Parts: C-alpha cells; sequence; structure tokens
C-alpha cells in the first residue's frame, strides 16, 4: 500500500492507497532497505 | 515434493471441462469450489504446484 | 445479480472494482472489456394490496 | 532416485511453503556442526520408485 | 529506491526484491545471493 503526500513525521490523516497486490506465496519473516549513495 | 514448483496462471481463458472429462487421473478432488461449476467461473492469483 | 444497470456518479479509484451496500451486496461493478463504472440498482418492487 | 523429500525437520512448515535447505538436521542433544555421524543424518531422503 | 525480503537473505531460501532504479520498476522474487551491505549507487 502507497501514498504519496507534498510536504518528525507530520500530525494529519493520509490513507493509504493499494498499489500492489503480489502473489508470492513465500516466506519473508526479515527485510532491508535498499539506499543510494552520492559520490564525489 | 521437497522443492515444489508452483507455476503462475494468469491473462488466459480456461476450459477446465478438458481435464473432468479425461480419464487417466484417479484423483480430483476439490475443496473450495465445485468441480462442475469451474468453466462458469472466472478467478486470478492461480498457481498450479506440481 | 438481478438488477438495473445504469450510469453512475460514483468516483471509483483505479484499483477499486466493485461497490457494496450496507447489507453487503453489491451495488456497482466496473465491466470488463470497456473498464466503465455501472450502478446496479435492484428492479422495480412492492407489495399488492387486493 | 531423483525425488527426494525432508524426512527431519525442527518444526512443522507454514501453509504454501517450501524448504530446499540442505543443512543437516540434530536429532540428540550433541551438535552435529555439518557433519553426519552419530544421530545425525541428513533431511533429505530420496524414494526407491521401482 | 527499493526494499529487500526474505528469511535468510541468500540462495538456501527464496527472496522478494523491490527497486526503482532511474528508468523503471522491476519487482523480482529469486534466488538472490545478497550483499551484507547491499546499495545502489547519474546512477
Ligand atoms: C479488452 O479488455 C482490456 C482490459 O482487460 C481492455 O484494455 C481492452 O481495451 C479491451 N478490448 C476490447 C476490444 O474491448
Ligand atoms: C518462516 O521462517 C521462520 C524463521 O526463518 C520460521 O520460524 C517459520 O516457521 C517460517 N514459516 C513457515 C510457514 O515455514
Ligand atoms: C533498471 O533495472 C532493469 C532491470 O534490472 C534494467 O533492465 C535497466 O536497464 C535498469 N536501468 C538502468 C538505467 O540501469
Amino acid at each position: 500500500y502507497s501514498k504519496h503526500t507534498p510536504i518528525d513525521l507530520p500530525q494529519g490523516f493520509s490513507a493509504l492507497e493499494p498499489l500492489v497486490d503480489l502473489p508470492i506465496g513465500i516466506n519473508i519473516t526479515r527485510f532491508q532497505t535498499l539506499l543510494a549513495l552520492h559520490r564525489s | 515434493v521437497y522443492a515444489w514448483n508452483r507455476k503462475r496462471i494468469s491473462n488466459c481463458v480456461a476450459d477446465y471441462s478438458v481435464l473432468y472429462n479425461l480419464a487417466p487421473f484417479f484423483t480430483f478432488k476439490c475443496y473450495g469450489v465445485s468441480p462442475t461449476k469451474l468453466n462458469d467461473l472466472c478467478f486470478t492469483n492461480v498457481y498450479a504446484d506440481s | 445479480g438481478t438488477g438495473v444497470l445504469t450510469e453512475s456518479n460514483k468516483k471509483f479509484l483505479p484499483f477499486q472494482q466493485f461497490g457494496r451496500d450496507i447489507a453487503d451486496t453489491t451495488d456497482a461493478v466496473r465491466d470488463p472489456q470497456t473498464l466503465e463504472i455501472l450502478d446496479i440498482t435492484p428492479c422495480s418492487f412492492g407489495g399488492v394490496s387486493v | 532416485y531423483n525425488y527426494l523429500y525432508r524426512l527431519f525437520r525442527k518444526s512443522n512448515l507454514k501453509p504454501f511453503e517450501r524448504d530446499i535447505s540442505t543443512e543437516i538436521y540434530q536429532a540428540g542433544n550433541k551438535p552435529c556442526n555439518g557433519v553426519a555421524g552419530f544421530n545425525c543424518y541428513f533431511p533429505l531422503r530420496s524414494y526407491s520408485f521401482r | 529506491r527499493g526494499w529487500i525480503f526474505g528469511t535468510t537473505l541468500d540462495s538456501k531460501t527464496q527472496s522478494l526484491l523491490i527497486v526503482n532504479n532511474a528508468t523503471n520498476v522491476v519487482i523480482k522474487v529469486c534466488e538472490f545471493q545478497f550483499c551484507n551491505d547491499p546499495f545502489l549507487d547519474m546512477e
């Protein structure tokens, strides 16, 4: 479910619209996000 | 069986009548749906585990 | 279902396909092939008194 | 002998779950350290189909 | 840019990958041999 808002966390209400319903059928117990570096 | 294959069935029209009429399968047992009603329904998120 | 299909003014979101009333019976549906949203209203009925 | 099943596992699987990890199982108090031996057996055994 | 989901995050199990690079949004379900510190880095 995803939501984009034009803006700590703000205080307000924003419902998240469903974006992707994904049929995987696999076990998930741990996650890690991916970032992007900037190189100079 | 430890590494059973899961195949997605999507974006197709399925004729289940050709599966029922053929005689080689000893067991054709359905739990959540009637066997004879499969030609009259629409489904998604369909998977075959072999 | 049995009903009259009419034009609707309900602004369905892109994920949304059908709609449900208080009773949970379908009141609006999105037709395939054309993607339009059709309102479903039950057919005319009433009590007959002699 | 191409078809193998998981004879031994620590816990029961979840619905629609596949386990293909070829790690050794500890059937006793003594740790096995990835090496077969007394009370250390491979989880996957093949069917003798004839 | 994305997320990594799984149980052991290696080839032993099967993992889900969500990425959005400079061009398109890709969703994959594979048995990835993940890095300990995976990241993205014109890109
Ligand atoms: C068929 O249905 C699809 C939606 O699944 C739609 O995009 C397409 O325009 C339809 N084609 C015709 C000829 O109705
Ligand atoms: C998913 O993995 C966890 C630990 O990796 C395990 O405890 C759990 O039983 C697994 N779920 C299923 C359905 O096998
Ligand atoms: C983004 O990822 C897809 C899939 O890996 C790849 O085909 C595409 O070339 C990538 N785009 C760039 C700019 O690298």
